């Protein structure tokens, strides 16, 4: 398959290497390996494309000038891009297309965040009403940058669980909430948030009422 | 090279058919590929060579067209199918290479399931919120189609500023939605205040909760 790294929050201006690792194939069978991001709520956007037999690359008429794409070994691919601003902030994918076939395999990306501001770790709140059934949940408040992961009971609680996208704030933090049903009869449900930019891990058991 | 998808969005029945479109400027002949993503998700490959299906796709995609024009259908629209879709330029005249290159704006599907009404949770602000300065006071809409509009009150005065909206991707299953609104404001303006109200509305439909600052 294939693995996006080198993503993180950078300031307006700053310079970034990314890479593209490659399992279960080589760069030194023929391929297009590819960059392609995504901001956030809008489009897939080309970036470049290059042949790993002879390193010969193809770039957007945006991007020439200001992003590199290279092949550093027969499994890595990367992608330098410079001067990088705000409207940068996007999911870089890398992916891999044969000759005039689409591209069939895709990395899960990197996210890419450029902002001004510093890191900042989650609160964490509980989310509960003022029943044979009830719904509980956990805030995830006030962050940057992205990604949190917010899971129930170690992932061992499966039915009933609505985790929703989370939203940037006015202030530029994020935040997201999820939520759990459960009845009468279940055991308590303990959410697990980590904010891997910040090394922040929290456990908290949510308790009805 | 330019490529233009059209519409921007489109909302298709259940059992329905759909077709999106995609133009290039100049012609690329049959090398053009269709991506379906999902919410949150890299996206798929469904045709490659404008009516080619990838392995795996479900014979209810097809493409059509050669040259600057191509189409694609959906014949039989499921839940699932509620994605937004992009095409994509695979051959490059000047070079004569046939890498994957440019995109095309995207098209979202909107899929019409059928209708359920939401039930609405308010939940107040944890106790430690408010030593922190600022008070965030969420409402959940449950499991509903279609889209509704949520308006916060406080103390009868409709809020404008300090709202945030979240939606769940609509439900491969049912096509409906899960939605999380949350009121942001200050702890001076949440103490200052005692009647906080979360208003859902589908239509010609609306369903209220409400707390009190005191109660909880």
């Amino acid at each position: 398959q294939l693995v996006e790294s080198g993503g993180g929050l950078v300031q307006p201006g700053a310079s970034l290497t990314l890479t593209c690792t490659a399992s279960g194939f080589s760069f030194s069978s023929d391929y297009y390996m590819c960059w392609v991001r995504q901001a956030p709520g809008k489009g897939l956007e080309w970036i470049a494309c290059i042949w790993t037999a002879n390193s010969i690359s193809y770039y957007a008429r945006w991007a020439k000038g200001r992003f590199t794409i290279s092949k550093t070994s027969s499994t890595t691919v990367t992608l330098q891009m410079t001067s990088l601003t705000a409207a940068d902030t996007a999911t870089y994918f890398c992916a891999r297309g044969g000759s005039g076939d689409g591209q069939s395999l895709w990395g899960p990306g990197t996210l890419v965040t450029v902002s001004s501001g510093q890191p900042k770790a989650p609160s964490v709140f509980p989310l509960a009403p003022c029943s044979s059934t009830v719904t509980l949940g956990c805030l995830v408040k006030g962050y940057l940058p992205e990604p949190v992961t917010v899971t129930w009971n170690s992932g061992t609680l499966t039915n009933g669980v609505r985790t929703f996208p989370s939203v940037r704030q006015s202030s530029g933090l994020y935040s997201l909430s999820s939520v759990v049903s459960v009845t009468s009869s279940s055991q308590p449900v303990t959410c697990n948030v980590a904010h891997p930019a910040t090394n922040t891990k929290v456990d908290k058991t949510v308790a009805p009422s | 090279i330019v490529m233009t998808q059209t519409p921007a969005s489109v909302e298709a029945a259940v059992g329905g058919t759909v077709a999106i479109k995609c133009q290039a400027s100049q012609s690329i002949r049959s090398y053009l590929a269709w991506y379906q993503q999902k919410p949150g998700q890299p996206p798929k490959l469904l045709i490659y060579e404008a009516s080619k299906l990838a392995s795996g796709v479900p014979s209810r995609f097809s493409g059509s067209g050669s040259g600057t024009q191509f189409t694609l259908t959906i014949s039989g629209v499921e839940c699932d199918d509620a994605a937004t879709y992009y095409c994509q330029r695979n051959y490059d005249s000047y070079s004569g290479a046939y890498y994957p290159n440019g995109f095309g704006g995207g098209t979202e599907v909107v899929v019409k399931g059928d209708p359920v009404a939401p039930s609405v949770l308010i939940f107040p602000p944890a106790a430690d919120q408010v030593a922190t300065g600022t008070v965030t006071i969420v409402c959940v809409a449950n499991k509903y189609f279609p889209d509704v509009t949520v308006t916060w009150e406080v103390d009868g005065t409709t809020q404008t500023t300090g709202i945030e909206n979240s939606k769940t991707p609509q439900n491969s299953a049912d096509c409906t939605y899960n939605l999380s609104s949350t009121l942001t404001l200050t702890s001076t303006q949440y103490n200052s205040h005692k009647e906080y109200t979360c208003k859902v509305t589908q239509g010609t439909t609306s369903v209220v909760q409400s707390f009190n600052r005191g109660d909880c």
